[PDB]
Protein backbone atom coordinates (compact mmCIF):
# COMPACT_ATOMS: atom_id res chain seq x y z
CA UNK A 1 0.00 0.00 0.00
CA UNK A 2 2.44 2.83 0.96
CA UNK A 3 5.26 1.19 -0.61
CA UNK A 4 2.53 0.69 -3.99
CA UNK A 5 1.91 4.26 -3.95
CA UNK A 6 5.48 5.32 -3.29
CA UNK A 7 6.12 3.69 -6.36
CA UNK A 8 3.19 5.87 -8.33
CA UNK A 9 3.67 8.68 -7.04
CA UNK A 10 7.19 8.23 -8.36
CA UNK A 11 6.12 7.53 -11.65
CA UNK A 12 3.81 10.34 -11.94
CA UNK A 13 6.56 12.47 -10.57
CA UNK A 14 8.65 10.88 -14.07
CA UNK A 15 5.92 11.73 -16.47
CA UNK A 16 5.74 15.28 -15.23
CA UNK A 17 9.21 15.73 -15.98
CA UNK A 18 9.42 14.05 -18.85
CA UNK A 19 6.65 16.48 -19.84
CA UNK A 20 9.14 18.99 -18.86
CA UNK A 21 11.93 17.56 -21.05
CA UNK A 22 9.69 17.94 -24.22
CA UNK A 23 8.69 21.49 -23.52
CA UNK A 24 11.96 22.31 -23.27
CA UNK A 25 13.05 20.53 -26.11
CA UNK A 26 10.16 21.66 -28.46
CA UNK A 27 11.99 25.20 -26.88
CA UNK A 28 15.24 24.13 -28.28
CA UNK A 29 13.15 23.53 -31.60
CA UNK A 30 11.72 27.49 -31.75
CA UNK A 31 15.36 28.71 -30.48
CA UNK A 32 17.36 27.03 -33.24
CA UNK A 33 14.75 28.01 -35.72
CA UNK A 34 15.58 31.71 -34.62
CA UNK A 35 19.16 30.69 -35.11
CA UNK A 36 18.94 29.67 -38.80
CA UNK A 37 16.18 32.56 -39.43
CA UNK A 38 19.11 35.06 -38.76
CA UNK A 39 21.88 32.95 -40.48
CA UNK A 40 20.30 33.81 -43.81
CA UNK A 41 20.75 37.67 -43.24
CA UNK A 42 24.23 37.00 -42.24
CA UNK A 43 25.15 35.17 -45.12
CA UNK A 44 23.62 37.33 -47.31
CA UNK A 45 25.63 40.34 -45.71
CA UNK A 46 28.45 38.90 -45.54
CA UNK A 47 28.68 38.11 -49.60
CA UNK A 48 27.05 40.81 -50.71
CA UNK A 49 30.27 42.87 -48.80
CA UNK A 50 33.01 40.78 -49.79
CA UNK A 51 31.84 40.03 -53.72
CA UNK A 52 31.36 44.29 -53.67
CA UNK A 53 34.91 44.95 -51.63
CA UNK A 54 36.93 42.89 -53.56
CA UNK A 55 35.23 44.84 -56.47
CA UNK A 56 36.30 48.10 -55.32
CA UNK A 57 39.63 46.95 -54.29
CA UNK A 58 40.56 45.56 -57.57
CA UNK A 59 39.50 48.25 -59.61
CA UNK A 60 38.94 52.09 -59.79
CA UNK A 61 42.73 53.13 -61.26
CA UNK B 1 -7.01 17.74 4.51
CA UNK B 2 -6.20 15.88 1.48
CA UNK B 3 -10.22 15.91 1.09
CA UNK B 4 -10.29 19.62 2.33
CA UNK B 5 -8.25 20.36 -0.64
CA UNK B 6 -10.75 18.40 -2.77
CA UNK B 7 -13.71 19.56 -1.31
CA UNK B 8 -12.68 23.12 -1.60
CA UNK B 9 -11.40 23.24 -5.40
CA UNK B 10 -14.55 20.96 -6.50
CA UNK B 11 -16.90 23.63 -5.02
CA UNK B 12 -14.84 26.06 -6.61
CA UNK B 13 -16.25 24.65 -10.16
CA UNK B 14 -19.89 23.64 -9.50
CA UNK B 15 -20.76 26.63 -7.95
CA UNK B 16 -18.45 28.59 -10.26
CA UNK B 17 -21.09 29.39 -13.08
CA UNK B 18 -20.02 28.94 -16.40
CA UNK B 19 -19.26 32.82 -17.51
CA UNK B 20 -15.77 33.90 -16.64
CA UNK B 21 -12.09 35.09 -17.88
CA UNK B 22 -10.55 31.97 -18.29
CA UNK B 23 -12.34 31.16 -21.30
CA UNK B 24 -9.45 30.98 -23.56
CA UNK B 25 -8.30 28.54 -26.26
CA UNK B 26 -6.78 24.71 -25.15
CA UNK B 27 -6.15 21.65 -27.57
CA UNK B 28 -7.86 18.47 -27.29
CA UNK B 29 -6.97 16.45 -23.77
CA UNK B 30 -8.99 13.15 -24.93
CA UNK B 31 -4.96 11.33 -24.46
CA UNK B 32 -5.31 12.36 -20.95
CA UNK B 33 -5.05 9.01 -19.07
CA UNK B 34 -3.95 10.28 -15.49
CA UNK B 35 -6.58 8.35 -12.95
CA UNK B 36 -5.35 4.65 -11.58
CA UNK B 37 -8.13 3.51 -9.43
CA UNK B 38 -11.95 3.03 -8.70
CA UNK B 39 -14.77 4.48 -6.24
CA UNK B 40 -14.69 1.20 -4.25
CA UNK B 41 -10.86 1.89 -4.04
CA UNK B 42 -11.55 4.92 -2.09
CA UNK B 43 -13.93 3.66 -0.20
CA UNK B 44 -11.39 0.95 1.05
CA UNK B 45 -8.63 3.01 1.60
CA UNK B 46 -11.15 4.94 4.17
CA UNK B 47 -12.30 1.31 5.86
CA UNK B 48 -8.44 0.72 6.21
CA UNK B 49 -8.12 3.98 7.88
CA UNK B 50 -10.57 3.64 10.14
CA UNK C 1 9.41 36.33 -8.56
CA UNK C 2 6.22 34.05 -9.47
CA UNK C 3 3.23 36.09 -8.82
CA UNK C 4 4.82 38.61 -11.15
CA UNK C 5 5.12 36.40 -13.99
CA UNK C 6 1.19 35.01 -13.42
CA UNK C 7 0.28 38.87 -13.36
CA UNK C 8 2.39 39.68 -16.87
CA UNK C 9 1.27 36.08 -18.71
CA UNK C 10 -2.11 37.59 -17.65
CA UNK C 11 -1.30 40.78 -19.69
CA UNK C 12 0.31 39.12 -22.33
CA UNK C 13 -3.01 36.48 -22.54
CA UNK C 14 -5.61 39.22 -23.63
CA UNK C 15 -3.12 41.32 -25.97
CA UNK C 16 -3.27 38.01 -27.64
CA UNK C 17 -6.63 38.06 -27.59
CA UNK C 18 -6.92 41.82 -28.98
CA UNK C 19 -4.63 40.93 -31.93
CA UNK C 20 -7.41 37.77 -32.68
CA UNK C 21 -10.11 40.50 -32.65
CA UNK C 22 -8.08 42.53 -35.32
CA UNK C 23 -7.96 39.56 -37.36
CA UNK C 24 -11.28 38.85 -37.47
CA UNK C 25 -12.07 42.34 -37.92
CA UNK C 26 -9.46 42.95 -41.48
CA UNK C 27 -11.70 39.67 -42.53
CA UNK C 28 -15.05 42.11 -42.22
CA UNK C 29 -13.30 44.86 -43.68
CA UNK C 30 -11.86 42.69 -46.47
CA UNK C 31 -14.78 40.59 -47.03
CA UNK C 32 -16.61 43.45 -49.08
CA UNK C 33 -13.94 44.64 -51.64
CA UNK C 34 -14.00 41.38 -53.31
CA UNK C 35 -17.41 42.64 -54.75
CA UNK C 36 -15.71 45.43 -56.55
CA UNK C 37 -14.24 43.03 -59.76
CA UNK C 38 -16.89 40.12 -59.54
CA UNK C 39 -19.98 42.43 -59.86
CA UNK C 40 -18.32 44.46 -62.44
CA UNK C 41 -17.48 41.45 -64.41
CA UNK C 42 -20.81 40.02 -63.90
CA UNK C 43 -22.58 43.19 -65.23
CA UNK C 44 -19.89 43.59 -68.08
CA UNK C 45 -19.83 40.09 -69.58
CA UNK C 46 -23.46 41.05 -71.00
CA UNK C 47 -22.91 43.20 -74.28
CA UNK C 48 -25.21 42.76 -77.33
CA UNK C 49 -22.52 42.56 -80.09
CA UNK C 50 -19.05 42.44 -81.40
CA UNK C 51 -18.67 45.35 -79.48
CA UNK C 52 -16.83 43.12 -76.75
CA UNK C 53 -13.56 44.57 -75.94
CA UNK C 54 -10.57 43.17 -74.14
CA UNK C 55 -8.96 45.60 -72.45
CA UNK C 56 -7.18 47.09 -69.43
CA UNK C 57 -9.18 47.06 -66.64
CA UNK C 58 -10.70 43.65 -67.52
CA UNK C 59 -7.03 42.42 -67.24
CA UNK C 60 -7.19 45.07 -64.18
CA UNK C 61 -10.55 43.34 -62.95
CA UNK C 62 -8.57 39.68 -63.00
CA UNK C 63 -5.92 41.31 -61.17
CA UNK C 64 -8.55 42.47 -58.28
CA UNK C 65 -9.86 39.02 -58.30
CA UNK C 66 -6.10 36.92 -57.69
CA UNK C 67 -4.91 39.38 -55.58
CA UNK C 68 -7.85 39.76 -53.35
CA UNK C 69 -8.49 36.08 -53.06
CA UNK C 70 -4.61 35.49 -51.88
CA UNK C 71 -5.62 38.74 -49.30
CA UNK C 72 -7.84 36.06 -47.70
CA UNK C 73 -6.34 33.09 -47.53
CA UNK C 74 -3.20 35.16 -45.75
CA UNK C 75 -5.53 36.28 -43.48
CA UNK C 76 -6.94 32.81 -42.27
CA UNK C 77 -3.34 31.95 -42.45
CA UNK C 78 -2.82 34.24 -39.60
CA UNK C 79 -5.73 33.14 -37.97
CA UNK C 80 -4.46 29.86 -37.05
CA UNK C 81 -1.09 30.69 -35.87
CA UNK C 82 -2.77 33.24 -33.41
CA UNK C 83 -5.33 31.20 -32.22
CA UNK C 84 -2.18 28.43 -31.62
CA UNK C 85 -0.53 31.00 -29.74
CA UNK C 86 -3.40 31.83 -27.55
CA UNK C 87 -4.16 28.34 -26.40
CA UNK C 88 0.19 27.75 -25.83
CA UNK C 89 0.04 30.81 -23.69
CA UNK C 90 -2.96 29.72 -21.94
CA UNK C 91 -1.41 26.34 -21.09
CA UNK C 92 1.95 28.07 -19.77
CA UNK C 93 -0.58 30.18 -17.34
CA UNK C 94 -2.57 27.33 -15.96
CA UNK C 95 0.72 25.44 -15.28
CA UNK C 96 2.33 28.28 -13.45
CA UNK C 97 -0.63 28.89 -11.55
CA UNK C 98 -0.65 25.12 -10.29
CA UNK C 99 3.22 25.69 -8.76
CA UNK C 100 2.18 28.94 -7.54
CA UNK C 101 -0.63 26.98 -5.30
CA UNK D 1 11.31 31.99 -16.64
CA UNK D 2 12.91 31.32 -19.99
CA UNK D 3 9.46 29.34 -21.24
CA UNK D 4 7.75 32.40 -20.22
CA UNK D 5 10.18 35.05 -22.00
CA UNK D 6 10.79 33.43 -24.93
CA UNK D 7 6.78 32.85 -25.83
CA UNK D 8 6.10 36.70 -25.01
CA UNK D 9 8.75 37.38 -27.70
CA UNK D 10 7.22 34.14 -30.11
CA UNK D 11 4.26 36.35 -29.55
CA UNK D 12 5.22 40.24 -30.04
CA UNK D 13 7.24 39.72 -33.08
CA UNK D 14 4.19 37.53 -34.65
CA UNK D 15 1.66 40.45 -33.70
CA UNK D 16 3.78 42.78 -35.55
CA UNK D 17 4.10 40.86 -38.70
CA UNK D 18 0.37 40.90 -38.93
CA UNK D 19 -0.18 43.98 -38.88
CA UNK D 20 2.19 45.00 -41.28
CA UNK D 21 0.99 42.47 -43.77
CA UNK D 22 -2.31 43.81 -43.43
CA UNK D 23 -1.79 47.37 -43.57
CA UNK D 24 0.73 47.32 -47.02
CA UNK D 25 -1.03 44.80 -48.76
CA UNK D 26 -4.48 47.18 -47.88
CA UNK D 27 -2.74 49.96 -49.80
CA UNK D 28 -1.74 47.82 -52.61
CA UNK D 29 -5.77 47.07 -52.84
CA UNK D 30 -6.92 50.49 -53.14
CA UNK D 31 -3.78 51.15 -55.84
CA UNK D 32 -4.71 49.22 -58.16
CA UNK D 33 -8.43 50.06 -57.88
CA UNK D 34 -7.74 53.95 -58.61
CA UNK D 35 -5.95 52.10 -61.73
CA UNK D 36 -9.07 50.32 -62.88
CA UNK D 37 -11.08 53.55 -62.01
CA UNK D 38 -8.82 55.83 -64.80
CA UNK D 39 -8.32 53.12 -67.56
CA UNK D 40 -12.32 53.11 -67.48
CA UNK D 41 -12.78 56.47 -67.82
CA UNK D 42 -10.26 56.93 -70.71
CA UNK D 43 -12.00 54.50 -72.34
CA UNK D 44 -15.14 56.30 -71.78
CA UNK D 45 -13.58 59.21 -73.51
CA UNK D 46 -12.73 57.02 -77.14
CA UNK D 47 -16.32 55.48 -77.50
CA UNK D 48 -17.61 58.94 -76.64
CA UNK D 49 -15.38 60.43 -79.78
CA UNK D 50 -16.50 57.57 -81.80
CA UNK E 1 -27.53 52.51 -81.96
CA UNK E 2 -24.94 49.03 -80.51
CA UNK E 3 -22.06 51.41 -79.90
CA UNK E 4 -24.82 53.46 -77.77
CA UNK E 5 -26.27 50.61 -75.89
CA UNK E 6 -22.50 49.74 -75.42
CA UNK E 7 -22.11 53.06 -74.07
CA UNK E 8 -24.96 53.31 -71.37
CA UNK E 9 -23.71 49.87 -70.37
CA UNK E 10 -20.58 51.33 -69.39
CA UNK E 11 -21.57 54.42 -67.84
CA UNK E 12 -24.17 52.95 -65.08
CA UNK E 13 -21.57 50.06 -64.31
CA UNK E 14 -18.24 52.44 -63.94
CA UNK E 15 -19.98 55.57 -62.67
CA UNK E 16 -22.05 53.38 -60.18
CA UNK E 17 -21.23 53.98 -56.67
CA UNK E 18 -21.03 50.33 -54.54
CA UNK E 19 -22.44 49.11 -51.71
CA UNK E 20 -26.13 50.15 -52.89
CA UNK E 21 -27.40 46.88 -54.82
CA UNK E 22 -24.92 45.25 -56.67
CA UNK E 23 -23.11 43.61 -53.55
CA UNK E 24 -24.11 40.23 -54.80
CA UNK E 25 -20.82 37.24 -54.33
CA UNK E 26 -20.58 36.88 -57.80
CA UNK E 27 -18.32 34.02 -58.66
CA UNK E 28 -17.31 31.88 -62.04
CA UNK E 29 -16.78 35.36 -63.87
CA UNK E 30 -13.04 34.36 -64.05
CA UNK E 31 -13.59 33.58 -67.40
CA UNK E 32 -15.44 34.83 -69.84
CA UNK E 33 -14.63 34.50 -74.17
CA UNK E 34 -17.21 37.01 -75.10
CA UNK E 35 -15.01 39.63 -76.79
CA UNK E 36 -14.21 37.96 -80.11
CA UNK E 37 -12.19 41.13 -81.34
CA UNK E 38 -9.25 43.46 -80.61
CA UNK E 39 -9.49 47.14 -80.62
CA UNK E 40 -7.83 47.51 -83.42
CA UNK E 41 -10.18 45.33 -85.37
CA UNK E 42 -13.25 47.60 -84.22
CA UNK E 43 -11.58 50.72 -85.06
CA UNK E 44 -11.23 49.76 -88.52
CA UNK E 45 -14.26 48.37 -89.08
CA UNK E 46 -15.45 52.13 -88.26
CA UNK E 47 -12.99 53.33 -90.73
CA UNK E 48 -14.60 50.84 -93.21
CA UNK E 49 -17.89 51.98 -92.57
CA UNK E 50 -17.19 55.42 -93.04
CA UNK F 1 -7.70 11.79 -9.19
CA UNK F 2 -11.45 12.37 -10.68
CA UNK F 3 -12.50 9.45 -12.49
CA UNK F 4 -16.09 9.10 -11.82
CA UNK F 5 -18.78 9.60 -14.10
CA UNK F 6 -17.77 13.04 -14.81
CA UNK F 7 -15.03 12.59 -16.71
CA UNK F 8 -16.01 10.17 -19.41
CA UNK F 9 -19.14 12.34 -19.65
CA UNK F 10 -17.91 15.60 -20.29
CA UNK F 11 -15.25 13.78 -22.69
CA UNK F 12 -17.62 12.08 -25.03
CA UNK F 13 -20.07 15.55 -24.64
CA UNK F 14 -17.67 17.73 -25.97
CA UNK F 15 -16.94 15.21 -29.07
CA UNK F 16 -20.97 14.70 -29.72
CA UNK F 17 -20.71 18.92 -29.78
CA UNK F 18 -18.19 19.06 -32.09
CA UNK F 19 -19.26 16.79 -34.75
CA UNK F 20 -22.56 18.44 -34.20
CA UNK F 21 -20.89 21.79 -35.57
CA UNK F 22 -18.89 19.95 -38.37
CA UNK F 23 -22.74 19.50 -39.85
CA UNK F 24 -24.37 22.54 -38.58
CA UNK F 25 -21.80 24.13 -40.41
CA UNK F 26 -21.84 22.04 -43.58
CA UNK F 27 -25.10 23.67 -44.06
CA UNK F 28 -24.08 26.58 -44.24
CA UNK F 29 -20.91 25.91 -46.29
CA UNK F 30 -24.07 24.33 -48.66
CA UNK F 31 -26.10 27.82 -48.54
CA UNK F 32 -23.64 29.28 -50.21
CA UNK F 33 -23.89 27.70 -53.79
CA UNK F 34 -27.88 27.67 -53.10
CA UNK F 35 -27.28 31.49 -53.23
CA UNK F 36 -25.23 31.45 -56.20
CA UNK F 37 -27.40 29.84 -58.62
CA UNK F 38 -30.72 31.68 -58.08
CA UNK F 39 -28.32 34.76 -59.00
CA UNK F 40 -27.82 33.38 -62.33
CA UNK F 41 -31.03 32.70 -62.57
CA UNK F 42 -32.01 36.56 -61.63
CA UNK F 43 -29.14 37.72 -63.93
CA UNK F 44 -30.51 35.59 -66.09
CA UNK F 45 -34.28 36.74 -65.66
CA UNK F 46 -33.37 40.07 -65.87
CA UNK F 47 -31.64 40.31 -69.19
CA UNK F 48 -34.17 38.34 -71.03
CA UNK F 49 -36.47 40.97 -69.69
CA UNK F 50 -34.10 43.20 -71.21
CA UNK G 1 -41.04 56.83 -40.20
CA UNK G 2 -38.92 57.54 -43.19
CA UNK G 3 -41.13 54.25 -44.82
CA UNK G 4 -44.50 55.60 -43.52
CA UNK G 5 -43.94 59.12 -45.28
CA UNK G 6 -42.86 57.62 -48.49
CA UNK G 7 -45.79 55.60 -48.71
CA UNK G 8 -47.88 58.48 -48.27
CA UNK G 9 -45.88 60.13 -50.87
CA UNK G 10 -46.79 57.70 -53.50
CA UNK G 11 -50.41 57.54 -52.40
CA UNK G 12 -50.65 61.45 -52.63
CA UNK G 13 -49.19 61.82 -55.82
CA UNK G 14 -50.92 59.22 -57.66
CA UNK G 15 -30.50 48.81 -50.99
CA UNK G 16 -33.09 50.62 -48.76
CA UNK G 17 -34.30 46.93 -48.54
CA UNK G 18 -30.08 45.46 -47.47
CA UNK G 19 -30.03 48.58 -44.65
CA UNK G 20 -33.22 47.15 -43.14
CA UNK G 21 -31.65 43.71 -43.25
CA UNK G 22 -28.86 45.27 -41.12
CA UNK G 23 -30.88 46.64 -39.02
CA UNK G 24 -32.52 43.41 -38.28
CA UNK H 1 -27.56 8.26 -38.35
CA UNK H 2 -28.19 8.15 -33.88
CA UNK H 3 -27.35 4.74 -34.04
CA UNK H 4 -23.72 5.73 -34.88
CA UNK H 5 -23.59 7.76 -31.58
CA UNK H 6 -25.91 4.97 -29.23
CA UNK H 7 -23.86 2.42 -30.45
CA UNK H 8 -20.07 4.62 -29.70
CA UNK H 9 -21.81 4.92 -26.47
CA UNK H 10 -22.10 1.26 -25.84
CA UNK H 11 -18.65 1.35 -27.00
CA UNK H 12 -17.50 3.56 -24.72
CA UNK H 13 -19.60 2.62 -21.45
CA UNK H 14 -18.34 -1.71 -22.23
CA UNK H 15 -15.08 -0.23 -22.40
CA UNK H 16 -15.04 1.27 -19.00
CA UNK H 17 -16.91 -1.86 -17.48
CA UNK H 18 -14.43 -3.84 -18.78
CA UNK H 19 -11.67 -2.23 -16.70
CA UNK H 20 -13.98 -1.79 -13.41
CA UNK H 21 -14.19 -5.52 -14.07
CA UNK H 22 -10.23 -6.41 -14.82
CA UNK H 23 -9.01 -4.16 -12.00
CA UNK H 24 -11.65 -5.71 -9.04
CA UNK H 25 -10.95 -9.45 -10.57
CA UNK H 26 -7.27 -8.03 -9.38
CA UNK H 27 -7.86 -6.74 -6.19
CA UNK H 28 -10.37 -9.88 -5.04
CA UNK H 29 -7.40 -12.10 -6.62
CA UNK H 30 -5.01 -9.53 -3.71
CA UNK H 31 -7.58 -10.55 -1.26
CA UNK H 32 -8.14 -14.21 -1.96
CA UNK H 33 -4.07 -14.45 -1.91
Amino acid sequence: VNEVFTIDDTLQTLKLRLRETQDTLQLLVMTKSRLEHELAIKANTLCIDKDKCMSMRKSFP
Amino acid sequence: EDKSSAQYIDENCFNLRSTSDSISFFHGVEKFDGTVSIPETWAKFSNDNI
Amino acid sequence: KLQTQLAKILQEIFQAENTIMLLERAIVAKEYPLKMAQTMLACRTRRPNVELCRDVPQFRLVNEVFTIDDTLQTLKLRLRETQDTLQLLVMTKSRLEHELA
Amino acid sequence: IRNAEASRLWASRLTGDSLRIMQDKDQLIHQMQEGTSRNLGQRLSDLGFW
